[PDB]
């Protein structure tokens, strides 16, 4: 599911739910 | 940044990755 374009809270969600118990840091800076 | 990777350009798990704790 993560081979895909993912913007916003697709995105988000992604990285909740593939990085698990070690959490994610967020940088929409671009 | 992980816009440019994965929303303005196809997203990967090992990009994902680079952002997880």
């Amino acid at each position: 599911f993560v081979n895909q374009h993912l913007c916003g809270s697709h995105l988000v969600e992604a990285l909740y739910l593939v990085c698990g118990e070690r959490g994610f840091f967020y940088t929409p800076k671009t | 940044g992980i816009v440019e990777q994965c929303c303005t350009s196809i997203c990967s798990l090992y990009q994902l990755e680079n952002y997880c704790n």
